[PDB]
DNA sequence: TGTAGTATAAAAAC
DNA sequence: GTTTTATATACATACA
């Protein structure tokens, strides 16, 4: 096809090699939140490359909200930046991208019951439940949710290309099922 | 920067966020506003944060 | 504003009148809780 | 069990100022003053509680928040502030400083 | 009565 | 159970 997924949202992981004292980061980094009481982590944000950072006491900290894998990682060097001048023996080591979201438009109508019937091992549609039907791809291994507008989201991918590969091996099956 | 006068002090009831957009209901407070002072019951923060 | 100038005046009588008994207690002098009160006002109005 | 961020407002750094002069002057203990400030502590709250009815809207952009035991900071730019109980005040930089509502 | 929060449905860290 | 993000339905709850 002609139509390439939209990247949305990058996850990755990263170890800062150090523990960390959650309270004093929360009390001298702008944009934190701390609150034990509703999850071990201090939680922080920076507006460019506009992400959110999950930051835990061991040292680990998951980045998320990234759209290209340079944000994802420059955001992450922000966050290890940020704890390094607050005081901390904070590196840099084993970022790694955990999970990639994309998105397109085929812009036609699906009939997702006759979708759903014809290939059911991989596909769950429970339209009182969720409208969107949910097809688990084996190769490449991605899941896709099919709504009947024709917008689909594609998740799961360790690398790009796994979202690209999942679409273009899932839009001739749209186009078999298109609405009238 | 990363790290770390008109004034308001008091309580918050709720504090809620939806993408980049916060709403805050405070109650029982007191600010300083351009020199100005008010005390009030109630208040409504809207803000985004971009 | 009417509000606010009023809940300043409550605050200022209601702190005075309730810290008369520690001021006791430890044996102060009633002129000099009229002093904090004065003091207080004018830092205040300032 | 009452906070003490009230202590920060004009009225409550005018109290710490007059308490200060007093001390100085020595005619009255720093003891005093603690219990004359606990009792402040106290009176603005069940002031702003049961002796207010204005409602306030702060509308502005989020310059900076913060959260960490039990408080709220929040740093609002280029506001409007509307006090109703007709005026509508503009504002360039407001800090929002917040104790939870529900005390422990 | 038409405008403007909850719930439902990959990955890591705790 | 948090956090992010595209997507879309039903149902709740305010308010002029």
């Amino acid at each position: 096809s002609g139509i390439v997924p939209t990247l949305q949202n990058i996850v990755a992981t990263v170890t800062l090699g150090c523990r960390l004292d959650l309270k004093t980061v929360a009390l001298h980094a702008r944009n934190a939140e701390y609150n034990p009481k509703r999850f071990a982590a201090v939680i922080m944000r920076i507006r460019e490359p506009k992400t959110t950072a999950l930051i835990f006491a061991s040292g680990k900290m998951v980045v998320t909200g990234a759209k290209s894998e340079d944000d994802s990682k420059l955001a992450s060097r922000k966050y290890a930046r940020i704890i390094q001048k607050i005081g901390f023996a904070a590196k840099f080591t084993d970022f790694k991208i955990q999970n990639i979201v994309g998105s397109c438009d085929v812009k036609f109508p699906i009939r997702l019951e006759g979708l759903a019937f014809s290939h059911g091992t991989f596909s769950s549609y429970e339209p009182e439940l969720f409208p969107g039907l949910i097809y688990r791809m084996v190769k490449p291994k991605i899941v896709l949710l099919i709504f009947v507008s024709g917008k689909i989201v594609l998740t799961g991918a360790k690398q790009r290309e796994e979202i690209y590969q999942a679409f273009e091996a899932i839009y001739p099956v749209l186009s078999e099922f298109r609405k009238m | 920067d990363y790290l770390i006068e008109n004034l308001m002090l008091c309580l918050y009831d709720k504090v809620t966020r939806t993408k980049a957009r916060w709403k805050c209901s405070l109650k029982d407070g007191v600010v300083t506003i351009n020199r100005n002072d008010y005390t009030f019951q109630k208040a409504q923060v809207e803000a985004e944060w971009v | 504003n009417a509000e606010a100038s009023r809940v300043y005046e409550i605050i200022v009588e209601s702190v005075v009148n309730e810290v008369r008994e520690d001021f006791e207690n430890a044996g102060i002098d009633e002129q000099t809780l009229q002093d904090l009160k004065n003091i207080w006002q004018k830092k205040l109005t300032e | 069990g009452y906070y003490e961020l009230y202590r920060r407002s004009t009225i409550g750094n005018s109290l710490v100022d007059a308490l200060d002069t007093l001390i100085s002057d020595g005619r009255i203990e720093a003891s005093l003053a603690m219990r004359v400030l606990e009792t402040f502590d106290k009176v603005v709250a069940e002031t702003l509680k049961d002796n207010t009815q204005s409602k306030l809207t702060v509308k502005g952009n989020l310059d900076t928040y913060g959260f960490c035991d039990d408080v709220w900071t929040f740093i609002v730019k280029n506001c409007q502030v509307t006090v109703e109980d007709q005026s509508v005040i503009s504002v360039d930089k407001l800090r929002i400083v917040a104790c939870n509502s529900k005390k422990s």
